[PDB]
RNA sequence: AAUUGAAGAGUUUGAUCAUGGCUCAGAUUGAACGCUGGCGGCAGGCCUAACACAUGCAAGUCGAACGGUAACAGGAAGAAGCUUGCUUCUUUGCUGACGAGUGGCGGACGGGUGAGUAAUGUCUGGGAAACUGCCUGAUGGAGGGGGAUAACUACUGGAAACGGUAGCUAAUACCGCAUAACGUCGCAAGACCAAAGAGGGGGACCUUCGGGCCUCUUGCCAUCGGAUGUGCCCAGAUGGGAUUAGCUAGUAGGUGGGGUAACGGCUCACCUAGGCGACGAUCCCUAGCUGGUCUGAGAGGAUGACCAGCCACACUGGAACUGAGACACGGUCCAGACUCCUACGGGAGGCAGCAGUGGGGAAUAUUGCACAAUGGGCGCAAGCCUGAUGCAGCCAUGCCGCGUG
RNA sequence: CCCGCAGAAGAAGCACCGGCUAACUCCGUGCCAGCAGCCGCGGUAAUACGGAGGGUGCAAGCGUUAAUCGGAAUUACUGGGCGUAAAGCGCACGCAGGCGGUUUGUUAAGUCAGAUGUGAAAUCCCCGGGCUCAACCUGGGAACUGCAUCUGAUACUGGCAA
């Protein structure tokens, strides 16, 4: 299936995940359709610890992917009832 | 068999053709086709083969068209004559694998390694 | 509206099929000059039409044989 | 045993049996409409195309004939019918 | 904001000026060797033998498909220390769960390697003739039967993969009948093709007392879509050698027949004699290709280590089966150029997965921990698996920072 | 990561010094031993060999080797030459190919302009942010100098016509 997925980019014990489109058998750091945005888990002052295409990622809801547990969460801490 | 006999080998390391140079063992030993040593030469071989054309060592007749007689009368007959090689000085096969039947006769002291590598018996 | 190259057609020996010669003017990529450049293409001939040395204009199509892949001239009908 | 691969051998010679035996099947009725065809009789060429039909679609629902080799056996077998008169 | 960018010198000569080769100062590395050596962070680490491999793991899962209980727990008609549960029966699947089995899904992903491959490959750009499990939208079905088998039971094959011989049983295993259209074939009339349940809770009624009945969840089938993956075509680009110039009969087109999911010489019969090539065909040698990397002021020259995309291979050479997807790393069947293994007759295996061993080399690491995270497989979920991965170990191998006041 | 404790405490080598190339004297040896990338040094005063002292570079590294590019404009498209330094076929006719005097009309193939799709992500460059800093990770842009398609111009080239 179509699955909107982390994908992980950091340096070592600084993990810095990818939010991303991509077909469920490709590897974790492969090949994607799209990126959807980004979240580092390494906390910080900043507002983008965690940003989302969330019209992407309705667009591919609709379309049929999946959404992983991770973005999951990630869709409900960034929302409107923030 | 006899001298100027040209014979097939079993075993892997004897490559293609050998003939048969001198009939080991008597006088005027003029046939031994049974489990008998026969001094070989080689006249064609492989290049695959650890043995080169011309090279004179022993054999023993595993296979012969002529075919061994049992005790109750029965004779054993293969199509074609066939020798595996072995060393002058050791008697023992230089072919780490034996290919094809062999007789129940080929059992008698440093044959039993070339019975035991063989398929059929 | 449909991609079409136009050339010159070499054989006419094939049957319902011709060979067409199109001429391609390209730079060179290191020395500059512009060279000229033939790529000869298998053409599908529907009532053996094309006769040589005639301008003809070919469009891509699904493959009709090995090493055939284009078709015929223009629009049908006889338009004037 | 318990390894999967194991279980796909058994699996697979068991499919391949019965495949065979559905695939074989019809084969025989295709030929059937074939063989009517040379012979250059009508009526038991439709008869056989008619015992065939029901054969292939099934056999295509079940899923080892994929229902574009039963439209083109269907295909070409009507022509054929149809080119005998 | 995003080309802010170019150094020469030594050496021919008695001396000069040219030409011209040689050499040096610079940057770089998957580097090696010698000398020396404190710490940390990030990255890198068989460049040869695609040589041969000991040992351990690298692919399993679902009891919410099913028969069932091989283990672990909860229930005891039988009498007990003459204490009444502090332990036990011909026992039972009754429940949770579960060895093995049938079945489903996954084993085609992920991991490795660069041997082949100078063009069924790659990069860039176009096309139609196609399929597509799992994920999603719409519409409609889901009715009723049958036969078998594994496990099992008894016998039994020198103890090969382990097989046979009878009997019994279940399913979401298998096969028919009905149904039949916006599906298939057909110009039309018409003909034809589908399936399967399970789980959870319950007013009344009837009842095996298990259900019919009412919901809910999930599952099934058909068709048309979407998405995704894949197959196919065309054009351009893609090393060297012309001391390699002529190669090609399924070769080149056509028409019929077959074949594929699909166009197609893909294949066959027949006809026509065509096709490619000096804009390099064919042959030989070499080579995975790209994004990129190093140098360079650029244009170029070199190169494809890591990382990511695509291809190809899985002891060698073939071949098919299952399946949506393979002609399949840890799947089958053959041959063998290899090692183990008898009941010497009867067979097993394939690290170019992760460690590691031998060898080769100038040279390249641990037979470590964990699924905590991110991914995948199964499952409704808990969870199970994951040598992907996250980490750690070793090595000054590279970059960077700090220290030895 | 922070805090605390004791004591400068536990922590410096490698190459070079004739010119290119920063850094020079003395002792030993005497075309020997030996150095060397090139020129070249050594045959009794050696800044060139081997030690010492001094100095110069780099520094947890430093030299040597291998391989690439640069310098090398020494394969020259950018960007070379051919009288004598290497180089004009002994000469001519000539097919393919390359290039073409002048005017007008037409086409827009090359050419130019604009737009659209793509040119994966990473890397490279710019502006920021996070690791105490740097390396490293990362937001956005720029770039990917390319290809295709649509529209527009007609000066040069190409086609056609006169």
């Amino acid at each position: 299936m179509v699955t909107i997925r982390l994908a992980r980019h950091g340096a070592k014990k600084r993990p810095f995940y990818q939010v991303v489109v991509a077909d469920s058998r490709n590897a974790r750091n492969g090949r994607f359709i799209e990126r959807v945005g980004f979240f580092n888990p390494i906390a910080s002052e900043k507002e983008e610890g965690t940003r989302l295409d969330l019209d992407r990622i309705a667009h591919w809801v609709g379309q049929g992917a999946t959404i992983s547990d991770r973005v999951a969460a990630l869709i409900k801490e960034v929302n409107k009832a923030a | 068999i006899q001298e100027q006999t040209m014979l097939n080998v079993a075993d892997n390391s004897g490559a293609r053709r050998v003939m048969c140079i001198k009939v080991l063992g008597g006088s005027h030993r003029r046939y031994a086709g049974v489990g008998d040593i026969i001094k070989i030469t080689i006249k064609e071989a492989i290049p695959r083969g650890k043995v080169k054309k011309g090279d004179v060592l022993k054999a023993v007749v595993v296979r012969t068209k002529k075919g061994v007689r049992r005790p109750d009368g029965s004779v054993i007959r293969f199509d074609g004559n066939a020798c595996v090689l072995l060393n002058n000085n050791s008697e023992q096969p230089i072919g780490t694998r034996i290919f094809g039947p062999v007789t129940r006769e080929l059992r008698s002291e440093k044959f039993m390694k070339i019975i035991s590598l063989a398929p059929e018996v | 509206k449909i991609r079409t190259l136009q050339g010159r057609v070499v054989s006419d020996k094939m049957e319902k099929s011709i060979v067409v010669a199109i001429e391609r003017f390209v730079k060179h990529p290191i020395y500059g000059k512009f060279i000229k450049r033939t790529t000869k293409l298998h053409v599908h001939d529907e009532n053996n039409e094309c006769g040589i040395g005639d301008v003809v204009e070919i469009r891509e199509c699904r493959p009709l044989s090995k090493t055939k892949s284009w078709t015929l001239v223009r629009v049908v009908e006889k338009a004037v | 045993n318990i390894k999967s691969a194991k279980k796909r051998a058994i699996q697979s010679e068991k499919a391949r049996k019965h495949n065979a035996s559905r695939r074989s099947m019809m084969r025989t009725f295709i030929k059937k409409v074939y063989a009517a065809i040379e012979a250059g009789d009508k009526a038991a060429a439709q008869k056989a195309f008619n015992e065939m039909q029901p054969i292939v679609d099934r056999q295509a629902a079940k899923g080892l004939i994929h229902k574009n080799k039963a439209a083109r056996h269907k295909a070409n077998l009507t022509a054929q019918i149809n080119k005998l008169a």
